[PDB]
RNA sequence: CGCGGGGUGGAGCAGCCUGGUAGCUCGUCGGGCUCAUAACCCGAAGAUCGUCGGUUCAAAUCCGGCCCCCGCAACCA
RNA sequence: CGCGGGGUGGAGCAGCCUGGUAGCUCGUCGGGCUCAUAACCCGAAGGUCGUCGGUUCAAAUCCGGCCCCCGCAACCA
RNA sequence: GCCCGGAUAGCUCAGUCGGUAGAGCAGGGGAUUGAAAAUCCCCGUGUCCUUGGUUCGAUUCCGAGUCCGGGCACCA
RNA sequence: UGCCUGGCGGCCGUAGCGCGGUGGUCCCACCUGACCCCAUGCCGAACUCAGAAGUGAAACGCCGUAGCGCCGAUGGUAGUGUGGGGUCUCCCCAUGCGAGAGUAGGGAACUGCCAGGCAA
RNA sequence: GCUCAACGGAUAAAAGGUACUCCGGGGAUAACAGGCUGAUACCGCCCAAGAGUUCAUAUCGACGGCGGUGUUUGGCACCUCGAUGUCGGCUCAUCACAUCCUGGGGCUGAAGUAGGUCCCAAGGGUAUGGCUGUUCGCCAUUUAAAGUGGUACGCGAGCUG
RNA sequence: UCCUCCUAAAGAGUAACGGAGGAGCACGAAGGUUGGCUAAUCCUGGUCGGACAUCAGGAGGUUAGUGCAAUGGCAUAAGCC
RNA sequence: GUUUAUUAAAAACACAGCACUGUGCAAACACGAAAGUGGACGUAUACGGUGUGACGCCUGCCCGGUGCCGGGAGGUUAAU
RNA sequence: AGCCAGGAUGUUGGCUUAGAAGCAGCCAUCAUUUAAAGAAAGCGUAAUAGCUCACUGGUCGAGUCGGCCUGCGCGGAAGA
RNA sequence: AGGACCGAACCGACUAAUGUCGAAAAAUUAGCGGAUGACUUGUGGCUGGGGGUGAAAGGCCAAUCAAACCGGGAGAUAGCUGGUUCUCCCCGAAAGCUAUUUAGGUAGCGCCUCGUGAAUUCAUCUCCGGGGGUAGAGCACUGUUUCGGCAAGGGGGUCAUCCCGACUUACCAACCCGAUGCAAACUGCGAAUACCGGAGAAUGUUAUCACGGGAGACACACGGCGGGUGCUAACGUCCGUC
RNA sequence: UAGUCCGGAUUGGAGUCUGCAACUCGACUCCAUGAAGUCGGAAUCGCUAGUAAUCGUGGAUCAGAAUGCCACGGUGAAUAC
RNA sequence: CGGCCGCAAGGUUAAAACUCAAAUGAAUUGACGGGGGCCCGCACAAGCGGUGGAGCAUGUGGUUUAAUUCGAUGCAACGCG
């Protein structure tokens, strides 16, 4: 009466710290909203967190509630 | 039978059995019996044991169970073919590691409660030893 | 199904002369069981005349910080109806082993009082009756003392 | 999907046909009469017309959309 | 082991399907007619909806386990 | 002849463990009738085989005497 | 230049609560009135406005207190990648990493900028 | 405009029986035997409340625990699809011993007789019929006893069918 | 067929006739924006009003809500006007 | 009596008898594109189909479902 | 570790109980002559009595006692 | 008279044995039933393959029948099986994924080979940057758990009993507090490894990627490790990983 | 034209009389109170004349204690084919 | 039961055991008949007003009680002794 289930949605980290990408790029494809956007970083309906300038990223831990956030270092 | 009272999910996984004890001074009565080997003590052979220890003391003293049961080991109706999905929920189980303190008792004699565990740990599977709260 | 004919026949009364008088309205109150031994005391109910509460007791004694004055002495002219705990273990027919005694022993067995649930294999069993001789009273205390599942079986107060 | 018909008192349900102005039987009640009912017989008890607009002095009506139902029919994506 | 259906006043059945408010028949009870009973006539009560738990604002009804009851199946072996 | 067991309110039956004699049916009682039944309300009911002894408790111990159901054995 | 206080941050419970004390010149609050701007699905309570007698109670801030929250080693234990072993339904060893929990202890923040007040 | 819901959707449009059967494959995929397994089944062992008038362990022993065998009910498809033709009877057997009898012992809640039980021991012995296809079973009547099992639940290139 | 959780061995993915629940829609507002607000649930007091309508206060703290199942998430609120 | 020649002889089949129903003679039905023939050189006491299966006592309730026959007003109704 | 002997009595401890006097049961856990003796560890009697008991001293005369930790073993352990 | 009777020839074929690479591609032997009839036999005609025929068994139709025989479509079709022939040299798989009236086939991708072409492309390590929530852990939360403390409210009660209400319990007991464990679908914690990214040295016949020619393969087994399932049974089964 | 100046039960208070005595258990008075009831289901009763109906008066019983019984007149029908 | 007859249904012949002290015919007086005739009464019909619903009085059943003394209990007991 069970075996039933979804399809995984590939979610998860994209672009760890330290990796260089470009404006458009995914940094994330959070399901929630585990981080929340940072200085360059768009977020999209879908908390898909994204580059909105090339460059480097980071993993700030900013914020009163130790919420993490994502930024685009403007490298 | 001491069983969990409304559980939350009904039948749970088989979950291999590792490590070490938890709670392993005897907190309570002054005299206890800890266990020694790694296996699991069926609904029946811990109460089994409480009587079996109970019937000693005749009911001086007191006692303090330091386990439950709490994981429902299911089996299958003989004569079926394997697959079909999980059996059904046939007892309860609590899974045992060494040096997991069981049977805690107090006022009364240590001979009596030493003369007790031997009976109770008879009946019960796992291999175990008898303990006295050593302060601190 | 056994479970009026007391209160039909304490109206026969000469059970109690309270301060050198009987026949007053009175009855046995329900928190000692008065036994005809150990005398009493008695207080006086507005309605339902004198109750008597059993030489001796709390309640009795709680009045005394009310109405002290109104509560009144007497004795017993002429050891019928009272209660017994018999807490003991688990059960297996034991409820029998309580009548297999009291049957042909003859006592009223209105103590239809059994409980049995606690924590662990002691069912807490009691039971009201209204024995007729004190005697008899003392031939149950050593024939229930006995019983195996027995751990306790005397007059409970 | 188109066309052929149609919701009228609580209601089976006529009026339409040939504009104004609305019937039937079951609903009930009572009296009647009743060996006692039975039965049986009379009035009361009873919708501004399927939904909303057009034309008309006036809209059941004569007509447009409209829900629901009733049939056929196109059911070869 | 399996699939489907049912358990509702004292009896038999509704109502569940599609959440709010349980009705019918006999039966029980009260009065009447009768010399008396039934029948008949008047009037009335009576059901925690198998049990537990859940879903819900709310469960006789929706959902799950348990106990009961019946059905269909248990083939090739 | 020896051995083994049964006898319990009127009928059928409970029992009992050396300790304070009951259930069921009839039966009787009360209401009602002339008296019954139906209906209604109540109830008792026995030297425990006898008997003494061990008996404060024997009814459960013990024979002695009773009848009663089996078994062996005197086959002149 | 030192103390106040207000705005804006960095940082984000060593920074937060509770307890005790404390400040009104300024500042802040509350405060006063509300024809008018604006506001209440009723109400100037909030919002908004005109103001300023009153006050420091509230609130706020500062100071003290650790009753907690909070932080937190060292050691050890658990675990563990890799290579071996056994009594291989689990563990032992070599070996590198190594907790959570708990203990000693720490601990009632620090800080940059601007603006006005006082003391310089 | 499709519960084209078997949801990548063979058609616009479709259900059965075949022991009358047939073909091409597979031990990839079953029935029976084997094999691994031992849940289950059997035998034994621990603790032992309790029964045994007294007393646990003469004899049974609940609640519980650990085993041992590979007889049962099964699980798994590793062996066999180019035929393993399945139960019982018959005939012929051979082994184990956890022993039914006989032989030797201990204990007995064993006076003797006769038993209860456990230990040793496999040399030999270890029914005839009734009914049923039965093995089994109930029954009749014996016997010192009418053992429990393995051997492809022995045995069909030996028989029966 | 699709979604959610676990198994899944701290990236992704990962099977079983494994364990647990759902969807085949809804909305013109339940969308967009600007402004504003932020609960549950107990304690006390209060007309009818009572375990529980509304009200006032407090403690409490998001134990609430989010059209629906689950998970992540959400007060700068995505919650409510 | 018949029956599975080559594993089945029966309780299977047939069977005389009974009933149903068809059929008016260019019959019904069947063979056959057809002409034509069997039916029958017969014509309801006949011929085909069907069920049952000597005889004896009998053969009950059901027209909802299905089919068959009958009714044709009304809705639906094809080519035209 | 053996053997000689003592192991009592106050007393029937009181209550209890047809008796329970050293041991059904609640209490006691007092003292006595003390080498020592509790209102008795086990047995036994209607209760009694009575055989032991812990214990106390005699003789000999060197170790001795039970738990603890672990190394390796024995039983447990029967098949065609 | 008779589908009458016993009964040979005649017709048949119930029983047993033999035979069952036979004497025989269904018989012999011993017995069987019918044997004046719906009997039997000669000869010669007639009925034809979805057709005949049939006292009806799917029996018979030339030793063949649930659709004859021979030839012709015709080398039917065969995701099925079997088989596939001389030699040396070099590389060397997979038994996975997704989809399938598919699941023992096939398709694209993963892995294979040959060829052309490209950058420290790539792999190993040290170092740096990263997210993780697993093992472990813990019990604030979700649930569950034992004892204790306090304890409303629930019941027994005494008094009162219309009612309020007042004490009382060796009775059940929520909540919170203290100690105590348990979790795959609990987390206020949290490894190692693993993965991604960056840089640098060392070694590696480019080991990498892209394009192109040809594939095979898509049945996997076991062992260790981490699990699901099963009984922490199976050389069991289902994945990850080596 | 209302439960209404209807209704008078019930109930509190305060009294009177009888009688050894009025709580169980009297009658009657006063103040207040002020319910059910808005012509009654099935069914059923009396009655033809001074009757029915309606109205009040009285008596025995009796210390006291009639809405009963018994008795008396007042008023005064309908209908019977 | 047997025998005979019959296709059958049955028919014809035709016992016993057992069982009671009646069964039975007619006729008579009554009672009755949802038999007929004749006649009457508040019997109905035609009307007037009622109980049954309401609260209260009183009796009764039933219930309760230590006692609700005893009796009356279709019409002809139930404001009755």
């Amino acid at each position: 009466r069970n075996g039933r289930d979804s399809e995984a949605k590939r979610l998860g980290v994209k672009r760890f710290g330290g990796e260089s990408v470009l404006a458009g790029s995914i940094i994330v494809r959070q399901r929630g909203t585990k981080f929340h956007a940072g200085a360059n970083v768009g977020c999209g309906r879908d908390h898909t967190l994204f580059a909105k300038a090339d460059g480097k990223v980071k993993f700030e831990v900013k914020g009163p509630k130790n919420r993490k956030f994502i930024s685009i270092e403007a490298e | 039978m001491l069983q969990p009272k409304r559980t939350k999910f009904r039948k749970m996984h088989k979950g291999r059995n590792r490590g070490l004890a938890q709670g392993t001074d005897v907190s309570f009565g002054s005299f206890g019996l800890k266990a020694v080997g790694r296996g699991r003590l069926t609904a029946r052979q811990i109460e089994a044991a409480r009587r079996a220890m109970t019937r000693a003391v005749k009911r001086q003293g007191k006692i303090w169970i330091r386990v439950f049961p709490d994981k429902p080991i299911t089996e299958k109706p003989l004569a079926v073919r394997m697959g079909k999905g999980k059996g059904n929920v046939e007892y309860w189980v609590a899974l045992i590691q060494p040096g997991k303190v069981l049977y805690e008792m107090d006022g009364v004699p240590e001979e009596l409660a030493r003369e007790a565990f031997k009976l109770a740990a008879a009946k019960l599977p796992i291999k175990t030893t008898f303990v006295t709260k050593t302060v601190m | 199904q056994l479970q009026y004919t007391p209160q039909n026949r304490s109206k026969d009364n000469g059970r109690v002369v309270v301060e050198g008088v009987g026949n007053l309205m009175h009855h046995i109150a329900r928190c000692c069981q008065p036994i005809p031994g150990d005398e009493i005391v008695g207080f006086i109910t507005q309605g339902r005349g004198i109750s008597v509460h059993r030489a001796d007791c709390e309640q009795l004694a709680e009045l005394r910080s009310h109405a002290p004055e109104r509560i009144v002495d007497a004795v017993w002219g002429e050891g019928y109806s009272l209660v017994v705990r018999v807490v003991a273990n688990d059960r297996s027919g034991l409820l029998r082993d309580i009548t297999t005694i009291l049957a042909n022993e003859k006592v009223n067995v209105l103590g239809v009082a059994s409980r049995s649930d606690t924590k662990q294999q002691l069912a807490t069993i009691d039971m009201t009756i209204e024995i007729y001789n004190l005697q008899v009273l003392g031939r149950v205390l050593g024939k229930l003392n006995q019983v195996p599942d027995v751990i306790d079986a005397r007059r409970l107060h």
